[PDB]
């Protein structure tokens, strides 16, 4: 009954150790997914800016017609 | 109570060192108003809460140090340790070593011993410069020259940024390359070599960055540091000293020229995609895609390895990924050295700097050997040297300051040597 009681110790333990250690694992899973957000939408911010800036010079310079003194 | 020294002299080095004292504020808490609400290596304690980094910051442009003396980090390094001269060097040599750099080496001096008076147990020193550089190059050279002069024991672990043998950024690196190799091989121990191009390829392929810049590539040379600094940083179950490195890596007294790697450098969705286990860490870092120096390993044989490792790391699983790789084919050591690993854990994994191209990883190796690869580069090096001596060529903007032209032939003709110390030590018996 002993040597039971004490197998059971160990079983539990471990059975709780790897649990936790793949509770990290994921919780480092959705770090990285968290952290690919910035590099999507850091990315769409600076082409949606080039975009309208851009379209501004185009348009600045575009508007040059004549004088006609 | 075991701290270390870090210089940066020249351009490179006060840049990667930025970047790498940005780095470590990151990793010990301490934040840029020099405030925390561990650090006994690096920074030291002003009595109350305002710390101050153990470093010099020596580059006689005053612009780069003006960008640091004006950017995020102006109230935390001393500002007695930002000491810059009125002039440039120009990329020669003597420009930095003979007339100008006459003036602030010895304030320089004055500087490094009023800091080590302070420290306790002292270690090793941390240069940081380029040697195509032209005040990196010559002050770094004379520096180095009082310090092995004056207090010895201590180790000399430089990281100079050596150009690549293809790209340039001056077309005058070849003779203070030569001459910077010269002036410290008799007063140095250590010499990593970190090619700037290797880096870009690297940046290529793991990152998927076609346009990165001099910002991350510092980021990841301060990632190499402070992987080799967790040892002294925090606890693990291997400490090793850092006169351990000076101790595994020093064969002979002349052949001490070491070539580092780190291993994973992903990003985010790599990461995602990826496992990461010891074996697969510890088998990428030997692959030859990501040797800071830009060498193919294969072409030579190793002489000696260590290896920090950082993070969840299994002993056993470490002991027989090394085995498996002792056992590998496409490497090869030497004869004398049956003994070719050393290792070293911590328990400190690596640091996820935001907006660091890098992604949060739980596992890291950094890997700096002893190899012979290494000596081919002087060939090709030396390569460029012939076409330009062969024609005497900027000799005159030289001895327009007062260095000496033999001196050349010197130079030149200890490189010659050193090639033939690879094919006296690599050769078996
Ligand atoms: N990888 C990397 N290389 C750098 C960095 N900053 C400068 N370098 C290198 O520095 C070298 C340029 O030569 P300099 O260091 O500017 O020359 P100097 O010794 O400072 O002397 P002067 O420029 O004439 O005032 C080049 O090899 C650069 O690639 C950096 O932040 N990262
Ligand atoms: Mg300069």
């Amino acid at each position: 009954t002993q040597t039971l009681e004490l197998n059971r110790m160990r079983g539990m333990l471990e059975d709780d150790f790897n649990r936790k250690k793949a509770s990290i694992r994921q919780a480092v899973k959705e770090e990285n997914q968290q952290l690919d957000k910035q590099k999507r939408d850091l990315e769409k911010q600076s082409n949606n800016e080039k975009l309208n800036y851009e379209r501004t010079e185009i348009d600045m310079v575009k508007t040059r017609g004549q004088k006609r003194p | 109570m075991r701290e270390v020294i870090s210089i940066h002299v020249g351009q490179g080095g006060i840049q990667v060192g930025n970047a790498c004292w940005e780095l470590f504020c990151l990793e010990h808490g301490i934040q840029p108003d020099g405030q925390m609400p561990a650090f006994n290596t690096f920074f030291s304690e002003t009595g109350a809460g305002k710390h101050v980094p153990r470093a010099v910051f020596l580059d006689l442009e005053p612009t780069v140090i003006d960008e640091v003396r004006t950017g995020t980090y102006r109230q935390l390094f001393h500002p007695e340790q930002l000491i810059s001269g009125k002039e440039d060097a120009a990329n020669n040599f003597a420009r930095g070593h003979y007339t100008i750099g006459k003036e602030i080496v010895d304030l320089c001096l004055d500087r490094i011993r009023k800091l080590a008076d302070n420290c306790t147990g002292l270690q090793g020193f941390l240069v940081f410069n380029s040697v195509g550089g032209g005040t990196g190059s010559g002050l770094g050279s004379l520096l180095l020259e009082r310090l092995s002069v004056d207090y010895g024991k201590k180790s000399k672990l430089g990281f100079t940024i050596y150009p690549s043998p293809q790209v340039s950024t001056a077309v005058v690196e070849p003779y203070n390359s030569i001459l910077s190799t010269h002036s410290l091989l008799e007063h140095t121990d250590v010499a990593v070599m970190l090619d700037n191009e290797a880096i870009y390829d690297i940046c290529r392929r793991n990152l998927d960055i076609e346009r990165p810049t001099y910002t991350n590539l510092n980021r990841l040379i301060a990632q190499v540091i402070s992987s080799l600094t967790a040892s002294l940083r925090f606890d693990g179950a291997l400490n090793v000293d850092i006169t351990e490195f000076q101790t595994n890596l020093v064969p002979y007294p002349r052949i001490h020229f070491m070539l580092s790697s780190y291993a994973p450098i992903i990003s985010a969705e790599k990461a995602y995609h990826e496992q990461l286990s010891v074996a697969e860490i510890t088998n990428s870092a030997f692959e030859p895609a990501n040797m800071m120096a830009k060498c193919d390993p294969r072409h030579g044989k190793y002489m000696a390895c260590s290896m920090m490792y950082r993070g969840d790391v299994v002993p056993k699983d470490v002991n027989a990924s090394i085995a498996t790789i002792k056992t590998k084919r496409t490497i090869q050591f030497v004869d004398w050295c049956p003994t070719g690993f050393k290792v070293g854990i911590n328990y400190q994994p690596p640091t996820v700097v935001p907006g660091g191209d890098l992604a949060k990883v739980m596992r890291a190796v950094c890997m700096i050997s002893n190899s012979t690869a290494i000596a081919e580069v002087f060939s090709r090096l030396d390569h460029k040297f012939d076409l330009m001596y062969a024609k005497r060529a900027f000799v005159h903007w030289y001895v327009g300051e007062g260095m000496e032209e033999g001196e050349f032939s010197e130079a030149r003709e200890d490189l010659a040597a050193l090639e033939k110390d690879y094919e006296e030590v690599g050769i078996e018996t």
